[PDB]
């Protein structure tokens, strides 16, 4: 069985270097060209370059000429890519795939599961959790703001999970090296504030578990 | 570099519907065109290769055809896990070049956002920060535009917006908009959250005073 | 027993003008054939049972072809190369070696030194060699260009540093036994 297992998620700081891997098995590693594709969050796919393990010959996308470096170890059937001068625009997902003979049919046929590189000068940071109560309709929306933390992920639940329908937990957004996340919940105005609505945040990395009750 | 023009960038359809994507190459690529699918979870599978040859294990719903510099991916009758992202790319020469991609979402009847605005909590105020949060939930289509107004005037920076993926229940979209200021800057008096959607001719206005 | 003079040869000829080197009176490890090669397939004999046999004669054939054209270096193959450049017999007994040489044979502005015959009345017979280059006429009559229906039988492989693996230069060495 042919497959390409890529190394796990990586966290890295601005201006540093990181080296990921893509190991091949189920075929002759030295006969194929190993290609690398980069995909920034919410954007398109892009070609970085590729390496030929047989003799370590390489080809590089001009654009990423001074950003990437492709090396390969045939004894372990592993391809490597090293990104340097890390900037914001390097935060993306990276894939490896193959190119073989016949070119027409032995290429793009198998992919790595993708590696995620996130660049941030932040170290573990406990999130601040604030409750969001309405101002001064049969439905009322309540919010919970999870601000300034690192890294991903964080688990957010309402009333320990009891309440799950009518919830919108928004994807975290990285800004100024720190993550922020919001989450809304809508119920019937007759049930609140009659029944305690609590926001449950947990951020493993900083071993934090904040329970914030929404009060009017 | 060979430019790949992929259209449409976004397409809305329904189960059993027939659809076609198009990629036009700026140079001869001799049928070295492949279409790819990218499911939400980030995995990528090859669908069609060599312009029209179906890959192994891929349903017969899928097919490709070549016509001039125009190539096209066709799906006879859509199914649930077909709604994802699709890219074409030429692989005749270096560098490999991709199309802009296509995001295939599930169509439904238009719907208005349920805007709710929120002042900063006292906890946050205590800590020298002041973020006003504004939710706009369960709406369609995804395309929205948000504007922030303080004391009547518009604000540009300090905004942070997040959009969710298509709800797998009612197929709508929701978004969150957060305005973050300094405790002092917050201590102005009128904060407004304006929302422009296709579902309305005049914007939805939700605001409050201190 | 010399081999590095064949495999590690600075340059190679074009298929159509493929060269041969006679090897006899000696022995060598067929273990020397590695990660270096991309294609190593033996015919009539066993790739595993090699160091176990005597050969009154060994013949090494050198030349260059494009990636996708390698699979034409084997018995019962059809194509421009097998047909018009270098042909192996159905009863062929020996090993075909090949390897990617983009790094030394392809060029950013294009290397056209390597060529192949694409037009000829009649296919080559096993191990035949034709370096004629005489204007071709599908009729069969001798023509002089720029006459119409008159064509040049030879074409240049164009090895650029941007071409995909299918169109990349591969050096090839074919080993004939006796």
């Amino acid at each position: 069985e042919v497959q390409l297992e890529e190394s796990g998620t990586v966290l890295a700081r601005p201006g540093a270097s990181v080296k990921m891997s893509c190991k091949a098995s189920g075929y002759t590693f030295t006969t194929y060209r190993m290609h690398w594709i980069k995909q920034r969050p919410g954007q398109g796919l892009e070609w970085i370059g590729a390496i030929y393990p047989g003799n370590s010959d390489t080809t590089y996308n001009q654009k990423f000429k001074d950003k990437a470096k492709l090396t390969a170890v045939t004894s372990t059937s592993s391809a490597y890519m090293e990104l340097s001068s890390l900037t914001n625009e390097d935060s993306a997902v990276y894939f490896c795939t193959r190119e073989g003979i016949p070119q027409l049919l032995r290429t793009l046929d198998y992919w790595g599961q993708g590696t995620s590189v996130t660049v941030s000068s932040a170290k573990t940071t406990a999130p601040s959790v604030y409750p969001l109560a309405p101002v001064c309709g049969s439905s009322v929306t309540l919010g919970c703001l999870v601000k300034g933390y690192f890294p991903e992920p964080v688990t957010l639940t309402w009333n320990s999970g009891s309440l799950s329908s009518g919830v919108h937990t928004f994807p975290a957004v990285l800004q100024s090296d720190l993550y922020t996340l919001s989450s809304s919940v809508t119920v019937t105005s007759s049930t609140w504030p009659s029944q305690s609505i609590t926001c449950n945040v947990a951020h493993p990395a900083s071993s934090t578990k904040v329970d914030k009750k929404i009060e009017p | 570099d060979i430019l790949m023009t992929q259209s449409p960038s976004s397409l809305s359809a329904s189960l059993g519907e027939r659809v076609s994507l198009t990629c036009r190459a700026s140079q001869e690529i001799s049928g070295y065109l492949s279409w790819l699918q990218e499911k939400p979870d980030g995995t990528i599978k090859r669908l069609i290769y060599a312009a029209s040859t179906l890959d192994s294990g891929v349903p017969k719903r899928f097919s490709g055809s070549r016509s001039g510099s125009d190539y096209s991916l066709t799906i006879s009758s859509l199914e649930s896990e077909d709604f994802a992202d699709y890219y074409c790319l030429q692989y005749v020469s270096y560098p490999w070049t991709f199309g802009g991609g296509t995001k295939l979402e599930i169509k439904r009847a238009d719907a208005a956002p349920t805007v709710s605005i929120f002042p900063p909590s006292s906890e946050q105020l205590t800590s020298g920060g002041a973020s006003v949060v504004c939710f706009l939930n369960n709406f369609y289509p995804k395309d929205i535009n948000v504007k922030w107004k303080i004391d009547g005037s518009e604000r540009q920076n300090g905004v942070l917006n997040s959009w969710t993926d298509q709800d797998s229940k009612d197929s709508t979209y929701s978004m969150s908009s957060t305005l973050t200021l300094t405790k002092d800057e917050y201590e102005h008096n009128s904060y407004t959250c304006e929302a422009t959607h296709k579902t309305s001719t005049s914007p939805i206005v939700k605001s409050f005073n201190r | 027993c010399p081999f590095g003079e064949v495999f590690n040869a600075t340059k190679f000829p074009s298929v159509y003008a493929w060269e041969r080197k006679k090897i006899s009176n000696c022995v060598a490890d067929y273990s020397v054939l590695s990660t270096f090669f991309s294609t190593f397939k033996c015919y009539g004999v066993s790739a595993t049972k090699l160091n176990d046999l005597c050969f009154s004669n060994v013949y090494a054939d050198s030349f260059v072809v494009k990636g996708d054209d390698v699979r034409q270096i084997a018995p019962g193959q059809t194509g421009v190369i097998a047909d018009y450049n270098y042909k192996l017999p159905d009863d062929f007994m020996g090993c075909v070696l090949a390897w990617n040489t983009r790094n030394i044979d392809a060029t950013s502005t294009g290397n056209y030194n390597y060529k192949y015959r694409y037009l000829r009345h009649g296919k080559l017979r096993p191990f035949e060699r034709d370096i004629s280059n005489v204007p071709f006429s599908p009729d069969g009559k001798p023509c002089t260009p720029p006459a119409l229906n008159c064509y040049w039988p030879l074409n240049d492989y164009g090895f650029y540093t941007t071409t995909g693996i299918g169109y990349q230069p591969y050096r090839v060495v074919v080993l004939s036994f006796e």
